[PDB]
């Protein structure tokens, strides 16, 4: 489990990390599922373009907001 | 070529200056003094981490006195102040309680109001009412 | 309608005023306070201010010691922006969780750039032959807060 | 405390995270020129 | 250690920065050797930087003495009367510059533990809590069992 | 708010005498509030190295 | 005509919410103590030390007060005055008197 | 003058008298000393709060060990309100007109 956590990028606690929902990944996650919290990523404003990279932020309800703090 | 340590004097003073104010033979004798000084530094850093806890507990006790005055227990006061989006750390809240009794009675009034609003909404069993102070504002 | 020790909840019943009369009452009060500001009838202000990661209770003419470096010349005047609370003898403005920059302005001067006194930090372990002794010196900055001004605009 | 409420409301469980409390540039020159940005 | 050493409250000299700001550093005296390697940095500093420094700070008088010494020192001296000694012995030009800056921006107050980070005269605006401030007054001002 | 220094300080740390009726009360619940008031933990100015604590009279 | 806390004491407190919603304002003027709630100043002055025959003897009769006790009973009386335990009043050794700071720091 | 009081530098020895004169000037009549709060009278450390009343309005109030001390304080406070030398008072202006 220590190894699985290391190779999921989950080393540091209470820090979010994003992963594909493919079965390859779900296998490892299944091994450590008692050590983690898994919440689906949401995109209300859709995926970020290249103009929106600097303004991106991730809210706790698990949703990625593209435009952060206009004027 | 024989080499002896000439400066041993100062070597000792750098321990012994930290030991001056101790009681007993610890404040003179390099052996005893050294051990005592080391214990003093260790105790010191550990206490540097502790101090922050101590102060925060102090602040909480004071805030509790202040709140209890107004017939409001501590937890209620604090969380119902959070639910108004008022974020004041306990340091500042304690200082208000001491040096600004008016503003503090206001804060307490607010919290009490927000709490009563909460009970009202929970007992009401409907989405329609939004208490005036239970409204949640977003950044502009 | 019987009465037993239990059947009635053990706490005062609450009646909160109708939302409309309340909105009226609020606009009225705000009007009053706003008049107090426009007239200049507030004596001296204190303000709770978020700065350098800490919150402070601040007033004109006073002093704060910030525990880290700021890039400013000595003597520069600075507007501390985040302001949680403003207060005066007869009234207080609260932020949610911040006051609009148009509502209040607090300016502080940086008096002194300096460094902290030496702080010893010593790790030790019984009969493992392990000591480490490290002396920390922290860069410090002393601000004199100058003036808390408060503008009449409030709604 | 009160992280639970703060989460239901969609803010960060810790007031230190990502709110306008942290994000905004807490000081500026008296003239109005912006301050050098903050390392954090 | 804190019980070991002395301490002071946070203060300014002469309420600096209230009415106007006065740079507290008064004079600066360098002593170095034209010949000795220990003073090398200090010489370079005197060549390039000192001049410019002197323009950047009109209020501080800077005395440079070449003399036969092994250990170049800089003696800062303040309006406060405070005298602070330093050794520029065996340092870069860069290091010395940074040091002289620290000296320029210091108050001249003693560096010791500072008891608390803030200093306020009249912290108390609108009152200061006392046991009676939150207590209700009664009619006639009678005590608990007092009868009239 | 404007007091001289001495009377201000005196007013702040002033002792107070509370009266507490005991009839038909559990000695525990009594002793709870009695304890608080003895330690001066009801004062926002509380600290452990200030003498602050008030007299309590139980009858 | 509603406040969450009684206006009996301290300040009368008014809680308003800005029409925007982004600011809370509180109006809190002091509450003064009503006349009817106070009682008249106790006035006690009486001088019986006067002897009708000799009044420079009478003025010397007010200067006639003094007494001396032993360590133990003095301390008991002292500790009954201020409601202290007996222990506080005993002296302290050379070693402790010598480490009191000569000049303690002063704030304000 | 920062942090200092009024009566710290003024040194006047009879606050009551001075108050009465100033109230003659303001056409207000008779400050009446009225005891407001007290704790312990029988103690070696009593606390008194004496209020000063003019036509049953309360002008100012003060603490003390003795009722006399406290009365004198209430006088000093009243004075300080009348003269506008106060804690709450507007801090001095340092500005460039
Ligand atoms: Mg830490
Ligand atoms: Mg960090």
């Amino acid at each position: 489990e220590k190894d699985i956590i290391k190779m999921l990028g989950l080393e540091k606690a209470h820090t979010p990390q994003v992963h594909k929902n493919i079965p390859s990944v779900n296998a490892k996650l299944k091994v450590v599922k008692h050590l983690i919290r898994i919440k689906p990523l949401k995109l209300p404003q859709g995926l970020p373009t290249e103009e929106d990279m600097a303004n991106t932020c991730l809210k706790s309800n698990g949703e990625l907001v593209v435009r952060w703090l206009l004027n | 070529l024989r080499s002896r340590v000439t400066d041993r004097y100062w070597r000792v003073q750098e321990v012994l200056k930290h030991a001056r104010h101790f009681r007993g033979r610890k404040n003179r004798c390099y052996r005893l003094a050294v051990r005592a000084v080391t214990r003093a530094f260790v105790k010191c850093t550990r206490a540097r981490r502790l101090k922050k806890r101590s102060l925060r507990t102090l602040w909480i006790n004071r805030i509790t006195a202040a709140s209890q005055e107004h017939g409001l227990k501590y937890p209620a006061f604090i969380i119902n102040l959070i639910k108004c989006q008022v974020e004041l750390n306990r340091k500042v809240l304690a200082d208000l309680a001491i040096y600004e009794p008016k503003t503090f009675k206001s804060l307490a009034a607010l919290a009490k109001r927000r709490r009563e609003e909460g009970f009202a909404a929970a007992l009401g069993d409907g989405k329609e009412p939004d208490g005036i102070f239970s409204r949640v504002v977003q950044h502009r | 309608v019987p009465k037993t020790s239990l059947g009635s909840p053990p706490w005062p019943d609450i009646v909160l005023p109708d939302p409309v009369e309340e909105t009226r009452h609020h606009a009225e009060v705000v009007g009053q306070v706003n008049e107090l500001i426009a007239a200049g009838r507030y004596g001296r202000l204190f303000a709770v201010v978020h700065f350098a990661g800490h919150q402070w209770k601040v007033t004109a003419e006073d002093l704060i010691l910030i525990e880290n470096e700021l890039d400013v010349a000595c003597g520069e005047r600075i507007r501390l922006e985040k302001v949680l609370l403003v207060g005066a003898d007869n009234f207080t403005l609260l932020g949610k969780p911040l006051l609009g920059k148009e509502l209040v302005r607090v300016e502080a001067t940086v008096i002194e750039k300096t460094e902290s006194w030496p702080k010893i930090n010593m790790k030790f372990q019984k009969r493992k032959n392990y000591q480490r002794k490290r002396i920390t010196v922290n860069p410090q900055t002393v601000l004199r807060i100058n003036s808390i001004e408060i503008a009449p605009c409030l709604c | 405390a009160g992280s639970q409420w703060r989460l239901q409301q969609g803010f960060a469980a810790n007031p230190s995270g990502y709110g306008p409390l942290t994000e905004l540039p807490d000081w500026s020159y008296a003239d109005g020129r912006p301050a050098p940005p903050m390392k954090g | 250690t804190a019980r070991g050493t002395a301490s002071r409250f946070l203060t300014s000299v002469l309420h600096n920065g209230l009415g106007r700001y006065v740079q507290q550093l008064q004079r600066l005296s360098f002593s170095l050797s034209r010949d000795a390697p220990s003073s090398r940095g200090a010489r370079e500093f005197v060549e390039r930087e000192v001049t410019d420094f002197a323009r950047r700070n009109p209020g501080v008088v800077i005395y440079v003495n070449p003399r036969p010494c092994c250990v170049p020192r800089v003696v800062a001296e303040y309006l406060n009367g405070a005298v602070r000694e330093e050794s520029i012995h065996c340092k870069s030009v860069e290091e010395i510059a940074a040091l002289v800056q620290k000296l320029a921006d210091q108050s001249g107050l003693d560096v010791i533990r500072i008891r608390k980070p803030f200093h306020t005269d009249s912290p108390s605006i609108q009152g200061q809590w006392h046991p009676f401030t939150n207590k209700p007054t009664t009619l006639g001002g009678l005590r608990p069992r007092e009868v009239q | 708010s404007s007091f001289s220094k001495a009377p201000q300080q005196w007013a702040t740390f002033a002792r107070v005498w509370y009266l507490l009726d005991g009839k038909m009360q559990p000695p525990g619940k009594l002793a709870a509030m009695a304890s608080v008031k003895l330690q001066g933990l009801h004062k926002p100015v509380y600290h452990q190295l200030s003498d602050c604590g008030d007299h309590v009279v139980i009858m | 005509t509603y406040s969450s806390l009684p206006d009996d004491y301290n300040c009368k407190v008014e809680l308003a919410l800005t029409s925007d919603g982004r600011t809370i304002v509180c109006y809190h003027p002091s509450v003064d103590i009503p006349y009817e709630h106070t009682k008249p100043i106790p006035r006690p002055d009486p001088v019986h030390n006067i002897e009708e025959t000799h009044d420079l003897v009478l003025k010397t009769r007010l200067e006639e007060k003094g007494e001396h006790l032993e360590q133990g009973p003095m301390i008991e009386q002292l500790s009954k005055m201020f409601f202290t335990t007996k222990h506080r009043w005993y002296p302290r050794g050379q070693y402790h008197r010598r480490r009191r700071k000569p000049n303690p720091p002063k704030d304000r | 003058m920062t942090g200092k009081e009024l009566f710290e530098m003024w040194t006047i020895t009879n606050p009551m008298g001075l108050l009465v004169e100033e109230l003659k000037k303001r056409k207000i009549s008779a400050p009446e000393s009225r005891l407001t709060r007290q704790s312990g009278s029988t103690t070696a450390l009593p606390v008194y709060f004496v209020g000063l009343y003019c036509d049953r309005k309360l002008i100012a109030e003060g603490p003390g060990e003795t009722v006399l001390v406290a009365e004198e304080e209430a006088a000093r406070v009243a004075l300080r309100k009348l003269f506008g030398f106060t804690e709450n008072r507007r801090p001095w202006d340092y500005s460039k007109p």
